[PDB]
């Protein structure tokens, strides 16, 4: 029927502009009686609104926010559009354009691809690498995990593979969380036989595609289970 | 403003099988309730509308009732491909327009206690200005798990983060991250540390220490 | 015999209506400046003029 | 078929003249009464639906009209139609009354509300049919001539004349507030309930249920029902959502014209006697009859007249 397709930087600054336009394909603004809005969802949290647009002329936002969010349509372009003034870093969460086609109510049943906005730190950050070396503690039976932790690189995701990435089997993956200095870090391991590691050099791959930067960093047993 | 509480905040259970999740609101909405699903990657998707019948190209499986300030979702049976996290939202008093918390819905699974692995940071960390205590639980099941972090018995706050990972990539279960942020000087000040887990695979919490 | 046909009226308040042209046989359309329309249960809306 | 009117709803209208001389809103209102029908028979369309009680099931015994933002039903035996006699309704179906009417100057369509009382609408209408054959006559004879004619068939299949139906503007209602030591409260019986206020909070809004708006004035507030769940016709007499129609629905006009044979009597035989190049012909006409001749040579010279009473005429 009717489709939704966001547009925007999606990396902004403190005290800076976001703007987010979302354009409607398979339809116009001049049609049935319904509404449009903008949703928003920090990670790890519940949705939130920021503001609906009534094509009959008036607007509905949220009180919290409606001191700085402007909501405006362009009929000729057919699209409608979000602004969001002077964003800080609370701001920083997955933002989506919605409508409700059908019965003209305060629910949504249409939507967009939503895209992260996040407002705090820089991108020209690039990835560190430190090695989580296996120990006799970290053996699980026989078998022992090792990892790596890539910290202080911006922005997300970053790619997080071994030897070469020849070997993806069995590499467990955690959730990446931001620092309070807008610092980021996400720790990668894999889970092998002890054999292995003192036979075959054990590399930690980071690629950083936004900087494309490429760094491999040996993973070993620690030296304090190393008889040296 | 009116604000709606989802139960469970986590509903683990196999598919096949029928579930109940229960939406709760601070005032009465009468039916003013609807329904959402959400996927990883994926927009949020309406289910039920009003907290009835529902909306095109949602079948039937889906069953929104209730009234006033209580609402319950039924679900007949779970298929493989209905495992998502679901909202429910009240339009009775808007704006603004109010959204739940979200429960997550998960495959029931054989119990696994966490195996608790502790990393002390490195002088690749200890040269870098900060310091960085990481405390693994891996291999348990189900994913909500307690951990805490005793440094010189000195009572702390603010000063611990942790992360829940998703499906496990050998097991199918769910593994966490406990991190210790701390200065170099307050780690440099302080000798011994000690990660405690409280998990409900294991019969008593268990707290593993070290020192550097 | 020929039928007049005549959508509902488009009542927009605190605003300015317009209209196009169209190809219809005999097509007319006006807009009308101050109107105050009433309903069963009262003014239509607030604007006053 | 009587599925049409599965989603659509009654409406309140604007009538000039509601039984005591005043204009008010009436749950019903005639839109277009259309005579194309040569024996007499008036489509007179109201906002009523006649035939679809409330539930959206099918029922001749009962029709559904608009109340308070919301229908109920009547029965349809208190339904009357009038020009200066009652009218003998032929049919119904939903918007559409097919009936009879004597020679009038306005017409008035009325019904019993549940409550026991009494709704009408009139509206000014020259009706006097027009006149099929030479013969003004009052009522189709015993004995008498066959001409071709148009008429309503009772037939309410679709017939491809269509109407639209579409999402109902929103419904103000100053009932909807109820003032309490500068206080607005909204009620909602049920309804979604648009506000908009220049008062207290100056914020507008939407409601489901019962709020109470403080530092306010039942004056200085705005109130309307906006979740319509049903379509109705766009009338001419409510107004339009925005600048282009909601379409969003159909419904066929039933009772299409058709092409039929009516009976006119024929005048008794008149007294003929003969003159000199003369016929005398004395005519009894029971009803205004007409009488012409003409020449049969080169020049017909044609003559006609209206006789009304017994009448000698030399020709």
């Amino acid at each position: 029927q009717v489709q939704l397709q966001e547009s925007g930087p999606g990396l902004v600054k403190p005290s800076e502009t976001l703007s987010l336009t979302c354009t409607v394909s398979g339809g116009s603004i001049g049609s049935s009686s319904y509404y449009w809005g903008w949703i928003r969802q920090p990670p790890g949290k519940g949705l939130q609104w920021i503001g609906s647009f009534h094509y009959s002329g008036t607007t509905y936002y949220n009180p919290s926010l409606k001191s700085r969010v402007t909501i405006s349509v362009d009929t000729s372009k057919n699209h409608f559009s979000l602004k969001l003034s002077s964003v800080t870093a609370a701001d920083t969460a997955v933002y989506y354009c919605a409508s409700r086609q059908n019965w003209n109510d305060g629910y949504f049943d249409y939507w967009g691809q939503g895209t992260l906005v996040t407002v705090s730190s820089a991108s020209t950050k690039g990835p560190s690498v430190f090695p989580l070396a296996p120990s006799s503690k970290s053996t699980s039976g026989g078998t022992a995990a090792l990892g790596c932790l890539v910290k202080d690189y911006f922005p997300e995701p970053v790619t997080v593979s071994w030897n070469s990435g020849a070997l993806t089997s069995g590499v467990h993956t955690f959730p990446a969380v931001l620092q309070s200095s807008g610092l980021y870090s996400l720790s990668s391991v894999v889970t092998v036989p002890s054999s292995s590691l003192g036979t075959q050099t054990y590399i930690c791959n980071v690629n950083h595609k936004p900087s494309n930067t490429k760094v491999d960093k040996r993973v070993e047993p620690k030296s304090c289970d190393k008889t040296h | 403003d009116i604000q709606m509480t989802q139960s469970p905040a986590t509903l683990s259970l196999s598919p096949g099988e029928r579930a109940t999740l229960f939406c709760r609101a601070s005032q009465s909405v009468s039916s003013s309730l609807a329904w959402y699903q959400q996927k990883p990657g994926q927009a949020p998707r309406l289910l039920i509308y009003d907290a009835s019948n529902r909306a095109t190209g949602i079948p039937a499986r889906f069953s929104g009732s209730g009234s006033g300030t209580d609402f319950t979702l039924t679900i007949s049976s779970l298929e493989p491909e209905d495992f998502a996290v679901y909202y429910c939202q009240q339009r009775g008093n808007w704006p603004p327009i109010t959204f739940g918390q979200g429960t997550r819905l998960d495959t029931k699974r054989t119990v696994a206690a966490p195996s608790v692995f502790i990393f002390p940071p490195s002088d690749e960390q200890l040269k870098s200005g900060t310091a960085s205590v990481v405390c693994l639980l891996n291999n348990f099941y189900p994913r909500e798990a307690k951990v805490q972090w005793k440094v010189d018995n000195a009572l702390q706050s603010g000063n611990s983060q942790e992360s829940v990972t998703e499906q496990d990539s050998k097991d199918s279960t769910y593994s966490l991250s406990s991190t210790l942020t701390l200065s170099k000087a307050d780690y440099e000040k302080h000798k011994v540390y000690a990660c405690e887990v409280t998990h409900q695979g294991l019969s008593s919490p268990v707290t593993k220490s070290f020192n550097r | 015999e020929y039928k007049t046909v005549i959508p509902s009226p488009y009542v927009k308040c605190c605003g300015t209506a317009e209209c196009k042209d169209k190809n219809l046989p005999d097509y007319s359309c006006k807009v009308f400046t101050g109107v105050y329309p009433f309903m069963w249960g009262g003014a239509y809306c607030f604007c006053d003029a | 078929n009587f599925n049409v009117y599965k989603a659509t709803r009654p409406y309140l209208a604007h009538c000039p003249d509601c039984g005591e001389g005043h204009s008010c809103h009436s749950p019903v209102a005639l839109e277009r009464i259309r005579n194309e029908a040569t024996d007499g028979t008036l489509k007179i369309q109201v906002s009523l639906q006649i035939g679809i009680k409330t539930d959206d099931s099918h029922d001749w015994t009962k029709l559904r009209y608009m109340d308070n933002h919301m229908p109920a039903d009547a029965e349809r035996a208190g339904l009357f139609v009038r020009t200066s006699a009652p009218c003998t309704i032929t049919g119904t179906m939903g918007h559409f009354i097919l009936a009879r009417c004597p020679k009038g100057e306005t017409l008035t369509v009325g019904f019993t509300d549940s409550r026991k009382i009494s709704h009408s609408c009139t509206h000014p209408f020259h009706h006097d049919p027009p006149v099929i054959g030479r013969e003004k006559f009052h009522s189709r004879p015993q004995h008498g001539k066959e001409l071709p004619c148009s008429t309503y068939v009772q037939s309410t299949a679709a017939t491809t004349e269509e109407i639209e139906v579409h999402m109902p503007p929103d419904t103000p209602d100053r009932t909807l507030m109820s003032q309490q030591s500068g206080n607005v409260k909204i009620t909602v019986n049920g309804q979604t309930v648009r506000y908009k206020c220049n008062c207290g909070g100056s914020n507008e809004g939407l409601t489901t249920t019962d709020k109470v708006i403080n530092n306010c004035k039942v004056d200085q507030c705005h109130a309307a029902v906006t979740n319509h769940k049903k379509w109705q016709y766009n009338s001419p007499l409510v107004p339009r959502n925005a600048e282009l129609g909601d379409r969003k629905g159909k419904i066929h006009i039933p009772f299409p014209l058709a092409n039929v044979t009516c009976r006119v009597p024929k005048a008794r035989n008149p007294t003929v006697t003969y003159g000199k190049n003369q016929v005398i012909m004395l005519l009894y006409p029971d009803h205004p009859t007409l009488l012409s001749y003409r020449n049969m040579g080169e020049e017909p010279n044609y003559q006609e007249e209206w006789v009304m009473h017994k009448k000698e005429v030399v020709l």
